[PDB]
């Protein structure tokens, strides 16, 4: 199960 | 950028026995960047129905792929993997050795 | 035994035309269970193991939505990174990300990890404690200040300690027949008369799972590395693994050499000896 779309960009 | 040259193993899925069908594997690993050309050869010529695993990578970020196809080993047919990559001046060809 | 769930993302810019290639693969232990490939026709997260096909349409819809949103964040990253490093738009570049969670043999959380690379080198990674970041260079430093000031680690920890472990457990249950099964190496030894005076012994381990294994030669009950060759563990193509180790030996002295095989599927190590 993937993480939701919470990653910030670099 | 980093450039790492592919390691190559060519082997069958199962013990090779003349007349018995089998799978011919070419396992390329240790490479970067990911763009790579891999053919399987029978007697010097491109086999055309060749598939591969999905791109993945190890802890050191270097990539690996498995290319495979169905084949029937034979006493005198020669099989080989042919690999090209930026790290390579020329296509590398490594002959299948059934002992390995 | 111990378990893990991991995802590997690769994103490769294509300066000639069009948008980055993005490939995700998901694994439980050494079992790939999903993939996405932005060049494939489905434009969906697809199954790669039978037990995940038991998830219904809702699962596939949601995993597809998330993986496509992830591909976009990597697309942005490639543009930003090109600028951090002052690179031209002419070259192809690569982002990689791998993250996941481990659980012990009792299925309790052991550790989580998130790592990020640009062009094949460490860039930024989460620390063991899942609370702060490690930057490799001054570009990654810029990223790390950003992510700390915005407490980005809390969400990563929430996922890796939380949802990752719970779903890992769910897959371990659903895919019991295979994921909680160990396949011991099938072993044998071959013998290749190299030359008149020296022979090569090859100790084979086949069709084993998981991939972790140790192959070791002894001569007269002592470890031997000299004149030894050990190939890198390799996929059989059916979800199991292969490996061998060889030694070159004086002809007629075969009997003093033993091959020792350790693997999780083996109650005791195996010992092979040419006779």
């Amino acid at each position: 199960f993937l993480p939701s779309d919470f990653f910030p960009s670099v | 950028m980093i450039q790492r040259t592919p390691k190559i193993q060519v082997y069958s899925r199962h013990p090779a026995e003349n007349g018995k069908s089998n799978f011919l594997n070419c396992y390329v690993s240790g490479f970067h960047p990911s763009d790579i050309e891999v053919d399987l050869l029978k007697n010097g010529e491109r086999i055309e129905k060749v598939e591969h695993s999905d791109l993945s990578f190890s802890k050191d970020w270097s990539f690996y792929l498995l290319y495979y196809t169905e084949f029937t080993p034979t006493e005198k047919d020669e099989y080989a993997c042919r690999v090209n990559h930026v790290t390579l001046s020329q296509p590398k060809i490594v002959k299948w050795d059934r002992d390995m | 035994g111990s378990h893990s769930m991991r995802y590997f993302f690769t994103s490769v810019s294509r300066p000639g035309r069009g948008e980055p290639r993005f490939i995700a693969v998901g694994y439980v232990d050494d079992t790939q269970f999903v993939r996405f490939d932005s060049d494939a026709a489905s434009q969906r997260m697809e199954p790669r193991a039978p037990w995940i096909e038991q998830e219904g349409p809702e699962y596939w819809d949601g995993e597809t939505r998330k993986v496509k949103a992830h591909s976009q964040t990597h697309r942005v990253d490639l543009g930003t990174l090109r600028g951090y490093y002052n690179q031209s738009e002419a070259g192809s570049h690569t982002v990689q990300r791998m993250y996941g969670c481990d659980v012990g043999s009792d299925w309790r959380f052991l550790r989580g990890y998130h790592q990020y690379a640009y062009d094949g080198k460490d860039y930024i990674a989460l620390k063991e404690d899942l609370r702060s970041w490690t930057a490799a260079d001054m570009a990654a430093q810029t990223t790390k200040h950003k992510w700390e000031t915005a407490h980005e680690a809390e969400q990563w920890r929430a996922y890796l300690e939380g949802t990752c472990v719970e779903w890992l457990r769910r897959y371990l249950e659903n895919g019991k027949e295979t994921l909680q099964r160990t396949d011991a190496p099938k072993t044998h030894m071959t013998h290749h008369a190299v030359s008149d005076h020296e022979a090569t012994l090859r100790c084979w381990a086949l069709s084993f799972y998981p991939a972790e294994i140790t192959l070791t030669w002894q001569r007269d009950g002592e470890d031997q590395t000299q004149d030894t060759e050990l190939v890198e563990t390799r996929p059989a193509g059916d979800g199991t693994f292969q490996k061998w180790a060889a030694v070159v030996v004086p002809s007629g002295q075969e009997q003093r050499y033993t091959c020792h095989v350790q693997h999780e599927g083996l109650p005791k190590p195996l010992t092979l000896r040419w006779e």
